[PDB]
């Protein structure tokens, strides 16, 4: 039941990840 | 992006604010030296 | 139970106030539960929008205060820490905010300075919630405030060595701003 650690890799990835998104999000409502 | 307030808007102005910020803080740091300055030479003679 | 780089003990960094008002607060049970480095960045991005303590009158302890605790708790590495900063504060600045922040209350005074003195030409627009009600801040302000204030986000900042004796040691080099190079053509 414990939580795992991140590595940097890790929370590099979701950093790009959630940029990722953000800009996808923004393309959706410009295209809405 | 979570902005507090959305940047690049008027980038010659928010330049210009940041420019007239860190010459406040430049403001600061000399005032402080030149007063200990002042200090210094009122005491000493 | 890891100590900070520097000699304090990350549980009594905060006030016992500001922790129970924290551990107390919707937000900390909500948001903070099993949450991790990477679910840090993902708070950050999703619910910080202003930095801050406690604010309003109910006292309530902000997202960015809570997710500070969550990472005195978490204790993440400098490499995490690095990611934060740089590619974290490149892309969202609430994240560099947080990590400063932390960094602050966290690390040797040489650390400090050498870290966050560069993001005072991060000029970026933060809100700033708090004492005097709510106003418009900047980065450069932020740092600027942890590196010369004793109190920030109903926090205390542990007192560090004065810029000029760690420069005396050689421990550190001499600030340069570019506006001071202007500015010294501008004095003459």
């Amino acid at each position: 039941g414990e939580v795992k650690k991140a590595t940097a890799e890790e929370v590099h990835a979701r950093i790009e990840f959630l940029w990722q998104r953000e800009q996808e999000k923004k393309k959706e409502q410009v295209v809405s | 992006g979570a902005m507090g307030t959305t940047d690049d808007v008027d980038p010659e102005a928010e330049y210009a604010a940041w420019k007239l910020r860190e010459l406040r803080r430049l403001r600061r740091e000399r005032d402080a030296i030149e007063a200990r300055e002042r200090e210094l030479a009122e005491l000493e003679r | 139970g890891p100590l900070a780089p520097n000699g304090l003990n990350p549980a009594t960094i905060m006030e016992k106030a500001v922790r129970e008002r924290i551990v107390e607060s919707y937000f900390w049970k909500e948001q903070c539960f099993g949450v991790n480095e990477a679910d840090i960045v993902d708070r950050v991005v999703e619910h910080v929008r202003f930095v801050g303590g406690v604010t309003g009158v109910t006292q309530k302890p902000s997202p960015f205060l809570c997710l500070a605790f969550k990472l005195l708790q978490l204790a993440p590495g400098d490499d995490i820490l690095k990611e934060y900063l740089y590619f974290g504060g490149e892309k969202f600045k609430y994240l560099r905010a947080l990590a400063a922040f932390y960094i602050r209350l966290t690390r040797p005074d040489k650390e400090v300075y050498t870290l966050l003195e560069p993001f005072l030409e991060d000029r970026r627009k933060l809100r700033r919630k708090g004492k005097n009600g709510t106003s418009l801040t900047y980065m450069d302000e932020f740092i600027d405030d942890l590196l010369t204030k004793d109190r920030v986000c109903s926090t205390s900042l542990w007192k560090m060595r004065r810029r000029d004796i760690l420069e005396d040691l050689d421990l550190l080099e001499p600030r340069v701003s570019p506006l001071g190079s202007l500015e010294d053509i501008l004095e003459e």
